RNA sequence: UAGCGCCGGCCAACUCCGUGCCAGCAGCCGCGGUAAUACGGAGGGCGCGAGCGUUACCCGGAUUCACUGGGCGUAAAGGGCGUGUAGGCGGCCUGGGGCGUCCCAUGUGAAAGACCACGGCUCAACCGUGGGGGAGCGUGGGAUACGCUCAGGCUAGACG
RNA sequence: CCUGGUCCACCCGUGACGCUGAGGCGCGAAAGCGUGGGGAGCAAACCGGAUUAGAUACCCGGGUAGUCCACGCCCUAAACGAUGCGCGCUAGGUCUCUGGGUCUCCUGGGGGCCGAAGCUAACGCGUUAAGCGCGCCGCCUGGGGAGUACGGCCGCAAGGC
């Protein structure tokens, strides 16, 4: 049913008298294929209960993507923080031209043919974020015309 | 004075909606009154009507927004998310016919001036005409 | 279900200062510092509130009653006792809500103490733990009271002052919760789903609206159940 | 080059059973069967979770070797694919489908991709009647690819076209074994493909 | 005829022995001071294959000279401050001209090259035929919303 | 005594006469230079006393240039809000300086604080923007080498650009 895929596991220290103590981050990326994604990043003391926990926190935070023929409706350029992400809808047969971060996001939300571009900071955890934003920001064309009633 | 009485007004409706407010008044042109026409015709403003604050002539723009909405942030959607001038005073752009962009694959609009008039991107491509690029709206 | 010019002590509001001019549209006028809150824009908003209370109410909906005014609180915890409603009185704990499952542990614990007080097992074990689970049972007491009565997260919570009670407020709306409350003029109307505009200091404001309310609950439910008897709290 | 060496060792360190070696990858020698684990010293110990850019690699590695054609010939049909109008994957595909050598063994004349090569290579094949002796010339839709004449005693021929008999061709394909000859119908579909393949891996592949 | 490079991460591919901050490696981060997947050899593996590596140079990634597409409180970055020249920029209404801008028609834009199709060498490389393009500039005609200019008017800027 | 800037009330007058501003020109703390004067207190240099392992310092007693005036140079700075100028727009609360008004209060100009939206890497900013915009000038492009070398211009020199 869901299908999910970890971006960034990363270990962190921080110190108390007499040394480090480490602490391990997840980002954790959920999907159906269907245009339901989620994201979430675990912070636990061990890595398997830290990825757990972030699976649980990105199905907690969803996000319905509008997809139109396995592409984007229109593009959209997002910054969050320093990092900045440029999604740009494509024709059919393209396949998702992406980094790492937003290519596992898109995939799971079962896009096939789009082109980003990854712009300031490159930080997986703001980029993640980044892209996330930008779907939870895409409209239809049906959308638009709900908001233009008037 | 004002340097740009367009980007000026298109700022001041930026400005109100992020605030949402009621509506807003900007000084009276008949330029400004030709591009609020399209703007209430795409259907990004509920319109607008000529004013007198003090003795001076101004536009009422009647903002519009959607519906409130559920969890945190309740503050409805914006109608208007993005409106940004494009030719400006000491960088102007026009473009031909061939080269009248596209917002938003079709979702948004882009008013230019041409000689049949103020008009949008279909508008234009439909008359055939280019001109001026005054700003685009999504 | 009647209200109108039985309205007394509510059209006063907070000082000049103090409130938020998003309340704006809700005041009349300021008379001697004072904004006066708009007669008739109170109902106007009691009509849509009362609205939603009672279709609510008939469909078997909870409703959490909220505030630690001291000016509400001997008021809410009648009340909510009235009907079935589940209070928080003395104080919101943080959670509540959002962390309602290890809160609702709490209550497990409370109702596994007063099983021990009721057993012949109190006097098992030293007084080293007889003079402590009593004082559990104790704040326990204090604080859960109302909540007790929750078995699941509420259909709505009920609130007399939202900016006091801001984090019942924020984590309501965190979860969907529908939001009513009783408005002064130094809250925030939009964080509000269901506005009721009105002093939230007086005992008077207080007593009228949540009795009306509750009425209207029972009334919707049916049985019909006699005057709130906490007009003799005004003390 | 077009490899030469060890072949069944592919099957095992894609992790997946190919062909290359026509008859005996479908009996139960294939040691894909016995020992279905790469090949090596440290074939056996638990893999890696492998990175992205492995995935695709051996996504690609394993189209490649399936045709068994080099990675610059690979590497040119695919750009050539690409420039082309349509689904770049399937374009590609249907390329690959195309090449004389892979066709003789679709039609099977060949056993094996290889034997097939060799079988083009030493002018036992035909097409529209003339001789060819390359093993990636194109075929084109309407194209009859027949035996040699003075090749059709040959025992392996014999062999090959006897075990045809009773056998279904490709929905592309059209075969008539008497005659020892075949009809290539049209591009083949990706539908029609049973190929161990996710094409859009390859993509991303050359994406990079 | 089968060779060449690589197997610490970036980056696909790991074990034994020798060496002991030595000998050496290294594009960057780095490896080596007794049990080195990083030196040297061996087995094994990965990648290409009549090639494979290295050096140099060009664009790329580099939104790192940012027109598209960046910045300047503390990261590099506001001139010590004013006066003002040239220049850049310009509030509301009407009219004329049509310089900018826009549109139609036409000339030009050689071939080769680039793109598309068909065709000749058994394929391809190479090549032939045909088609489609095209910014820019010249000429003729047209439009006047915006910018320009000339003529008139207003008082919300500015000055008195 | 001479003289600059500025704010409010009146709605009187002119009718876009505006903004910015490469060069240019003027101003520009302290120190420093030239000429003349002045010189109480302080005080680089310097002369001693202490301290210290030493003490070319911190502490103590003296002391010259200088600090002060006039005139003429020098053009620097953590010359700082480390935030160019001008205009429009976008919640409020509070303290204060200074006008005007029907003088609890309203309205205008300036200086502070907390804060809506928003912005920011954060810190923080937030109608005195570091927000939303337009115009124009100045400037930035990894660290050291180096604000050096060379050239030019300026300066009596120190030295500056
Ligand atoms: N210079 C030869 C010319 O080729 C023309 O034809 C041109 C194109 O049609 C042809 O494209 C070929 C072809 O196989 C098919 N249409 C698609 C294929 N991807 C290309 O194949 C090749 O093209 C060129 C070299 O030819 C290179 O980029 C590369 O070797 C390869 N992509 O390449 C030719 C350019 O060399 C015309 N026949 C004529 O102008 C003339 O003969
Ligand atoms: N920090 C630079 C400041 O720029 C100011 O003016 C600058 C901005 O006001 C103006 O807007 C620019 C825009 O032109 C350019 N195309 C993109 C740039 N991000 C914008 O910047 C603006 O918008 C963003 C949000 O989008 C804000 O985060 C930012 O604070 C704001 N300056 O562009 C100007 C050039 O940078 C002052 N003139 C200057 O004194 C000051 O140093
Ligand atoms: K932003
Ligand atoms: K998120
Ligand atoms: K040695
Ligand atoms: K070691
Ligand atoms: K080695
Ligand atoms: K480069
Ligand atoms: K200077
Ligand atoms: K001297
Ligand atoms: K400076
Ligand atoms: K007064
Ligand atoms: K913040
Ligand atoms: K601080
Ligand atoms: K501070
Ligand atoms: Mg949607
Ligand atoms: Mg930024
Ligand atoms: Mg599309
Ligand atoms: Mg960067
Ligand atoms: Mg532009
Ligand atoms: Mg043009
Ligand atoms: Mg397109
Ligand atoms: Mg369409
Ligand atoms: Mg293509
Ligand atoms: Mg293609
Ligand atoms: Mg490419
Ligand atoms: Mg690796
Ligand atoms: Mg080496
Ligand atoms: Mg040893
Ligand atoms: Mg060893
Ligand atoms: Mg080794
Ligand atoms: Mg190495
Ligand atoms: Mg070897
Ligand atoms: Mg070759
Ligand atoms: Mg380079
Ligand atoms: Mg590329
Ligand atoms: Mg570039
Ligand atoms: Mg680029
Ligand atoms: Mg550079
Ligand atoms: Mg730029
Ligand atoms: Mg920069
Ligand atoms: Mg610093
Ligand atoms: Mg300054
Ligand atoms: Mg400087
Ligand atoms: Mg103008
Ligand atoms: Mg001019
Ligand atoms: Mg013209
Ligand atoms: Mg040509
Ligand atoms: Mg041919
Ligand atoms: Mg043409
Ligand atoms: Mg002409
Ligand atoms: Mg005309
Ligand atoms: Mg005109
Ligand atoms: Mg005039
Ligand atoms: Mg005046
Ligand atoms: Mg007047
Ligand atoms: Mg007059
Ligand atoms: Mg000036
Ligand atoms: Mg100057
Ligand atoms: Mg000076
Ligand atoms: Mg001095
Ligand atoms: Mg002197
Ligand atoms: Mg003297
Ligand atoms: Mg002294
Ligand atoms: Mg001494
Ligand atoms: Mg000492
Ligand atoms: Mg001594
Ligand atoms: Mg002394
Ligand atoms: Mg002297
Ligand atoms: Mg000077
Ligand atoms: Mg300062
Ligand atoms: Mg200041
Ligand atoms: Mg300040
Ligand atoms: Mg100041
Ligand atoms: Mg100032
Ligand atoms: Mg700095
Ligand atoms: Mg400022
Ligand atoms: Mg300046
Ligand atoms: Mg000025
Ligand atoms: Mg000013
Ligand atoms: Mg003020
Ligand atoms: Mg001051
Ligand atoms: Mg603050
Ligand atoms: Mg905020
Ligand atoms: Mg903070
Ligand atoms: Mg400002
Ligand atoms: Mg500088
Ligand atoms: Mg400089
Ligand atoms: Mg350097
Ligand atoms: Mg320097
Ligand atoms: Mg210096
Ligand atoms: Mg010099
Ligand atoms: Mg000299
Ligand atoms: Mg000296
Ligand atoms: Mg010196
Ligand atoms: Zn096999």
């Amino acid at each position: 049913d869901f299908e999910e895929k970890m971006i960034l596991i990363r270990r962190t220290a921080r110190m108390q008298a007499g040394g480090r103590r480490f602490r391990f981050g997840a980002l954790v990326v959920v999907g159906d294929r269907q245009g339901r994604v989620g994201l979430g990043f675990g912070k636990a003391p061990e890595v398997p209960l830290a990825v757990q926990k972030a699976g649980y926190y990105a199905r907690r935070n969803m996000v319905e993507v509008p997809l139109q023929n396995g592409t984007i409706p229109h593009e959209i350029e997002v910054e969050f923080g320093a990092s900045k992400i440029v999604l740009k809808p494509a024709a059919p047969g393209t396949g998702v031209i992406a980094g790492a971060v937003p290519r596992a996001i898109l995939e799971l939300a079962g896009v096939t043919d789009i082109l980003t571009k990854e712009l300031g900071s490159r930080n997986p955890i703001n980029i993640a974020y980044a892209t996330m934003e930008a779907l939870r920001q895409l409209r239809t064309k049906a959308d638009v015309e709900r908001l233009r009633k008037g | 004075m004002l340097t740009d009485p367009i980007a000026d007004m298109l700022t001041r409706i930026r400005n109100a909606t992020r605030v949402y407010k009621e509506s807003t008044d900007v000084p009276a042109s008949r330029f400004k009154e030709e591009i609020l026409r399209i703007l209430a015709r795409e259907g990004f403003i509920k319109g607008y009507e000529r004013v007198d604050v003090d003795g001076k002539p101004y536009l009422r723009v009647y903002l519009k927004y959607g519906p409130r909405r559920q969890g945190p942030d309740p503050r409805p959607e914006q109608v208007i998310h993005h409106i940004r001038r494009i030719s400006k005073p000491g960088r102007r752009v026009y473009v031909g016919v061939k080269e009248i962009p596209r917002v938003r694959r079709g979702l948004g609009i882009a008013i230019l001036s041409t000689s049949k008039g103020v008009l949008t991107d279909r508008e234009a491509r439909k008359l055939g005409v280019g001109g001026e690029l005054i700003c685009e709206v999504w | 279900t009647v209200k109108e010019l039985l309205e007394a002590g509510v059209h006063f509001g907070h000082e000049r200062k103090r409130w938020n001019p998003k309340f704006a549209r809700y005041i009349y006028a300021e008379r001697n510092g004072i904004h006066i809150i708009d007669l008739q824009k109170t109902m106007e908003e009691l009509e849509r509130t009362f609205r939603f209370i009672e279709d609510l109410a008939m469909r078997g909906g909870t409703i959490l009653f909220v505030g630690t005014k001291k000016q509400a609180q001997d008021i809410v915890r009648m009340e909510a006792e009235r009907a079935g409603m589940p209070y928080v009185n003395q104080r919101w704990l943080g959670g509540m809500l959002t962390n309602f499952k290890t809160i609702s542990q709490r209550v497990h614990r409370l109702e596994e103490l007063e099983a021990l007080f009721a057993s012949p097992e109190i006097e098992e074990r030293p007084k080293k733990e007889q003079v402590r689970l009593k004082h559990e049972l104790e704040r326990l007491q204090k604080y859960l009271s109302g909540f007790r009565l929750l078995k699941r997260l509420p259909d709505a919570i009920f609130v007399v002052d939202p900016t006091k009670e801001a984090i019942a407020v924020r984590e309501a709306r965190k979860l969907f919760i529908p939001v009513i409350a009783l408005a002064d003029t130094d809250s925030d109307p939009d964080l509000v789903d269901y506005i009721i505009p009105g002093n939230d200091d007086a005992i008077r404001s207080i007593q009228l609206i949540l009795s009306r309310a509750v009425d209207l609950i029972i009334q919707a439910r049916g049985g019909v159940v006699e005057p709130s008897p906490s007009y003799a709290l005004v003390q | 080059g077009r490899y030469i060496g060890p072949v069944c060792r592919l099957c095992r360190r894609e992790g997946v059973k190919l062909y290359l070696k026509g008859e005996r990858c479908y009996s139960p020698k294939c040691a894909m069967e016995r020992r279905p684990y790469p090949p090596g010293q440290h074939g056996q110990k638990r893999a890696r979770r492998p990175s992205d850019y492995a995935v695709r690699l051996r996504e690609k590695q394993k189209l490649r070797r399936i045709y068994g054609i080099s990675e610059r010939q690979f590497r040119n049909l695919f750009e050539e694919a690409s420039k082309k109008k349509g689904v770049t994957g399937s374009v590609f595909l249907g390329l690959l489908e195309s090449r004389l050598d892979n066709v003789v063994y679709r039609l099977g004349f060949a056993v094996s991709r290889r034997q097939a090569r060799q079988l083009v290579r030493h002018g036992h094949i035909t097409v529209n009647g003339r001789r060819v002796d390359l093993p990636s010339y194109r075929v084109r839709p309407g194209d009859e690819i027949a035996v040699a004449e003075k090749s059709r005693n040959l025992e392996l021929i014999r062999q090959n076209l006897e075990a045809m008999k009773g056998r279904k061709v490709g929905p592309w394909l059209s075969l008539d074994v008497e005659g020892m000859k075949g009809k290539f119908l049209r591009l083949p579909d990706r539908e029609d493909l049973a190929l161990p393949v996710n094409e859009q891996l390859v993509i991303e592949f050359y994406s990079r």
